[PDB]
RNA sequence: GAUUAGAGGUCUUGGGGCCGAAACGAUCUCAACCUAUUCUCAAACUUUAAAUGGGUAAGAAGCCCGGCUCGCUGGUGUGG
RNA sequence: CCGUGGAGCAGAAGGGCAAAAGCUCGCUUGAUCUUGAUUUUCAGUACGAAUACAGACCGUGAAAGCGGGGCCUCACGAUC
RNA sequence: GUCUACGGCCAUACCACCCUGAACGCGCCCGAUCUCGUCUGAUCUCGGAAGCUAAGCAGGGUCGGGCCUGGUUAGUACUUGGAUGGGAGACCGCCUGGGAAUACCGGGUGCUGUAGGCUU
């Protein structure tokens, strides 16, 4: 029913998003970014693996999904049912066009709304996996055969931060021990030196 | 010890009658309350137009009053003997205004006229302090602080020790 | 093709920058323009009446009328092959004293002064800027500390 | 039978082949379009 | 709840405006117009007279706008009358008259023009207004700055402004503000702005409280019972003050005592103190906590 | 202006239930809400903000003096 | 009580505006007569629109001032 | 040291809370016959001087928010000019020059003009 992705594969056009004035689009089939046991704390799923672009170009909010699932599927059969976290890093903006053909031609050739793509750099990360850091070979191997569903060329890489966070994993312990960040959901909050000292007090009581 | 002049006094009392609609109703209205409050009141246009309640863009539906002084703590008197001096403890706003209503006027001391009919009417009191006028003058305006203003618990040992009224819990 | 509208694609130029709106400062209105001042163009948004067209915004100018409340002011355009030295009529809110020329101003004084100066000495003294020369020899003294060694880092991936 | 519509390809180069000349910069330029009472005194102590 | 209206990008996007706009001392709307000269006229001065109403004074300076700041050239305050005469009641209309005619006659003195443009020497309190002698100076003109003053009929500003003009200066106006311009019969009463220039109008207050009142009358005029002044001499001592101000218009200085040098106020505590304070709270805090646990 | 996800608060309301005659009295909750965070965006968004670029100046038509005219502006042979 | 504009300013949009350009009152007809100069499209021609002046009669305000239409960007027409 | 009148630059000046203010001053404050204006002498206008720093205001404080100014990010992103460079392309590397912005980490928290006071 639709256009190859052959058709869309390059940044050709400036990025076109839903708008005032882009009006009608589609909703992007792709509408769930992050599944597993997401509600689940910092501390028991350390490692963190992405799957990162080597190319510059736009993936379709299908093929997204389609890695999702594949993704997902791979993971519940090998790391139980919530032992991961996914998290799709790429949302679909940029919508595509399609000037059909039914005779006028190329006359007012402005074509109407056909679906989203998200558009990726060389270096951006598409999905990301926590996990416990054992599952180390199933994170790898769950992203490689998600690689089958995109086009271009993508890496696997295992991150040296913390699960879904910035700070490196080799001293994250070391500072939540000493109280540099407080854990929280599935992140952390960074505590300065420079709130006034009553929340100081607070957290040191 | 204290300040001798930080003390708490009212500072306008306000009187309203909404009637929601304009006529010999409204006039009337009007008479009972410039009577009561010896002084000429005015009439508020209704900002908006709602036909649920009938009312139209730019019609008096309500005639209000604001006294100072003297006439104003008579007036508080009055209201409050009707309400033998008993007050909620909602009825007090966070900024330490408060108010009520009576639910008809010839209670306080009005003469019942057959003709004009029978209103009730909504008390409001601000109370105040000495430099207040600060917040509201031309020249050089500014704020009263933050020690200055008055709260719902000074407002509430205000009334229940001058007027020896009861709060009760509501 | 476009529209041949006055302000077309002035919505960035005429505006008024980021916490600068307001009342304008008196300091642009009370500052005197005489006859001859080489003077700056930069519309302001602020005020309406008297504003340059767009085409001289950021153009210098040269005061040749001064009148009760703007200047008339000779400026040069490019018009496709050639050059036209207009004048226009500018309110004095969308116009600056441009400090290309004191410098000169101020340059001329000084090197006048010199030349006063050292005229009954009978030195030389240069007064034309010469363009940086290039470095002369010196000397390096190292401390007793020898350079350290600078090699590339090797490449390892972040992202 | 379509046609181009507009270009500037070859203007620059008829522009500086001829040379864009600045204006002829001069001494003692003219008095038009000076404030008039400024004009009629600045004659007015020119007569006398 | 509720949203948090003073939110940080409130405070990062907020624009202050002008220092005297935020005091409210100054409208500039009124300022642009008032203080601009003409671009043609250069930098001729524009000559203001500002009259300002305190709590207890008048002050009355002339200025000219400057870049670096508007330039007072003359000023007189109403504190300066009881030199002259006037012990009491330094805030009424009376007093606006004699710091108005004061500043006047201040001016010309200083400016080397007493001999031309004297004035209404005899107080008349109609439409008076000086002219220009030829062969002599030009007469001194300036506009009247009302600042943030409500300009209604009676304004002690505009009875600085026609104590100047009786004095010499040339300011415009015209007879509508002064007491006794009646809105209805659309008319100017000279007698009434006499008498009120002159300070009948508290002279019959006094009279009044005579009626019928005393304590009330000493709580209003405590002061004029201890300088000893009475109705029915108001007036003269008005003349009189007015005879002297035109007499000895020029101002001296006091002499400057030295100081002591005594600061009155703290000093701004530097980084140091700012910091160790903090750490010596932090130890404070934990060794006052590991007790209490 | 779009946009994903969990954290902590409360009655500010609604939804499933529960003890309750009822009670913001109480139990979970799901929510909307608030406060800190977090993932991803803008040709017709922006606090910031390049490189390339567009004007102007780099003296004799300039500087420094002395003096005249003016019906303009003028506290002032003031300003121009 | 808080409230930097999150409203309004006839209309599209953009810019601009807080003792105001917004809201409410008071008084008025600078939307008037007249010669020139300049900007915008430009050939550097018209029309249209606009900008500084100048000369009279005025309006308003205590006044400085402001005003010869609409806060600016559009709302219009040769020869015979 | 500091204030008042008029200001210039318009947050290093704003916002929230807390502490202190000698003298002058600025204020709060006391009244409505006259001037003037309101539903209301609340505001404005007018006539005063019993009391008070309570408030405004001034100075100071906050591992304060903001703001201003630096470091880091970073020679990274981007980019003038060049190649018969690589690559199927998408794009990337190099040569010749210029060179940013968040997060994060430091420092600061009004200067000043004219006139007139107080600190005898
Ligand atoms: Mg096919
Ligand atoms: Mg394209
Ligand atoms: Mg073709
Ligand atoms: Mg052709
Ligand atoms: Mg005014
Ligand atoms: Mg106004
Ligand atoms: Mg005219
Ligand atoms: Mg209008
Ligand atoms: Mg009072
Ligand atoms: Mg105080
Ligand atoms: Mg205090
Ligand atoms: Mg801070
Ligand atoms: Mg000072
Ligand atoms: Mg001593």
């Amino acid at each position: 029913g639709r256009r190859p992705a052959r058709c869309y594969r390059y940044c050709k056009n400036k990025p076109y998003p839903k708008s005032r004035f882009c009006r009608g689009v589609p909703d992007a089939k792709i509408r769930i970014f992050d599944l597993g046991r997401k509600k689940a704390k910092v501390d028991e799923f350390p490692l963190c693996g992405h799957m990162v672009s080597d190319e510059y170009e736009q993936l379709s909010s299908e093929a997204l999904e389609a890695a999702r699932i594949c993704a997902n599927k791979y993971m519940v059969k090998s790391c139980g049912k919530d032992g991961f976290h996914i998290r799709v890093r790429l949302h679909p903006f940029h919508v595509i066009r399609i000037n059909k053909m039914l005779q006028t031609g190329m006359r007012g050739a402005f074509g109407k709304p056909q679906g989203t793509v998200a558009r990726v750099h060389i270096g951006q990360v598409i999905m990301s996996i926590r996990t416990k850091l054992q599952n180390k070979e199933h994170v790898v191997e769950a992203l490689r055969r998600a690689k089958f569903k995109f086009p271009g060329r993508q890496k696997i890489h295992i991150s040296k931060k913390w699960g879904f966070t910035k700070f490196n994993a080799d001293e994250f312990e070391d500072m939540v021990a000493e109280k540099r960040l407080i854990p929280d959901g599935c992140g952390v909050k960074y505590i300065p030196n420079r709130g006034p000292l009553d929340k100081w007090r607070a957290l040191h009581s | 010890k204290e300040n001798p002049m930080r003390e708490l006094r009212i500072r306008k009392l306000c009187l309203n009658i909404c009637v929601g609609e304009s006529g010999d109703r409204l006039t009337r209205a009007a008479k009972v309350l410039e009577q009561l409050t010896g002084q000429t009141p005015v009439f508020s246009k209704a900002r908006y137009t709602v036909r649920s309640f009938g009312i139209r863009r730019n019609e008096k539906i309500a005639v209000h009053c604001t006294v100072r002084g003297a006439k104003a703590e008579e007036i508080l008197e009055k209201g409050l003997k009707v309400r033998e001096y008993e007050l909620r403890k909602n009825n007090f706003s966070d900024t330490g205004n408060f108010g009520f209503g009576i639910q008809e006027h010839i209670d306080l001391g009005i003469k019942y006229d057959p003709s004009i009919g029978i209103y009730g009417l909504d008390f409001y009191v601000v109370l105040g302090r000495p430099g207040f006028s600060i917040a509201d003058k031309k020249r050089r305006t500014g704020c009263i602080g933050a020690k200055h203003r008055i709260s719902k618990e000074e407002a509430m040992r205000w009334f229940q020790q001058k007027y020896d009224g009861i709060i009760l819990p509501g | 093709t476009n529209t041949k509208g006055k302000r077309r694609g002035t919505r960035y130029m005429f505006s008024r920058p980021f916490r600068k709106h307001g009342v304008v400062p008196l300091a642009t209105y009370m500052r005197i323009y005489k006859k001859g001042d080489i003077v700056d163009i930069k519309g302001m948004g602020t005020v309406q009446k008297g504003m340059p067209h767009k085409c001289y915004h950021g153009k210098t100018g040269r005061v040749y009328n001064v009148t009760q409340h703007a200047v008339g002011i000779v400026v040069n355009k490019q018009v496709k092959g050639k050059i036209l030295a207009k004048r226009i009529n500018v309110r004095i809110e969308h116009i600056k004293h441009s400090k290309s020329r004191d410098s000169f101003l101020k340059r001329v004084k000084e090197n006048d002064q010199k030349k006063k100066e050292a005229k009954e000495k009978g030195t030389w003294v240069q007064l034309k800027r010469q363009p940086a020369p290039p470095r002369e020899a010196h000397f390096v003294r190292t401390n007793g500390k020898e350079p350290e060694l600078l090699e590339p880092i090797p490449y390892e991936f972040m992202a | 039978a379509k046609s181009k519509n507009h270009t500037t390809h070859n203007q620059s180069r008829k522009w500086h082949r001829n040379g864009i000349k600045k204006p002829r910069s001069q001494r003692y330029e003219s008095l038009k379009g000076v404030d008039p009472k400024f004009l009629r005194n600045m004659r007015f102590a020119k007569k006398h | 709840f509720v949203k948090v209206v003073k939110n940080k990008a409130y405070f990062k996007r907020y624009q202050v405006k002008f220092r005297r706009r935020r005091e409210g001392k100054t409208d500039y709307y009124a300022r642009k117009r008032l203080v601009i000269q003409d671009k043609n006229k250069y930098n001729t001065p524009k000559y203001r007279m500002i009259v300002r109403v305190t709590n207890r004074d008048i002050i009355c300076q002339i200025a000219y706008a400057r870049i670096e700041g508007d330039m007072i050239v003359c000023a007189a305050y109403a504190h300066e009358l009881p030199k002259y005469g006037v012990k009491v009641g330094l805030t009424n209309y009376a007093a606006a008259y004699c710091t108005g005619l004061l500043l006047a006659r201040r001016l010309l003195n200083r400016f080397g023009m007493d001999k031309i443009y004297e004035g209404q020497v005899e107080v008349t309190g109609d439409e008076y207004n000086v002219e220009s002698i030829d062969g002599q100076p030009g007469a001194f003109t300036c506009y009247l700055d009302a600042g943030l003053a409500r300009t209604t009929t009676g304004n002690k500003v505009f009875g600085a402004l026609k104590g100047a003009v009786d004095g010499g200066l040339s300011i415009p106006h015209s007879t509508k503000r002064f007491p006794g311009y009646d809105s209805e019969s659309k008319e100017f009463n000279a007698e009434v702005h006499r008498k009120h220039i002159m300070g009948q109008n508290v002279a019959d207050y006094m009279r009044y409280l005579m009626e019928e009142d005393e304590d009330a009358y000493k709580k209003q005029f405590s002061q004029y019972i201890k300088n000893n002044v009475t109705p029915d001499m108001m007036e003269e001592m008005y003349k009189k003050a007015h005879a002297a101000i035109r007499e000895n218009p020029v101002y001296e200085k006091k002499p400057k005592r030295e100081v002591k040098k005594k600061r009155w106020n703290r000093p701004k505590m530097s980084l140091a103190q700012k910091k160790d304070r903090v750490a010596q709270k932090k130890a404070s805090f934990l060794r006052a906590q590991e007790r209490a646990a």
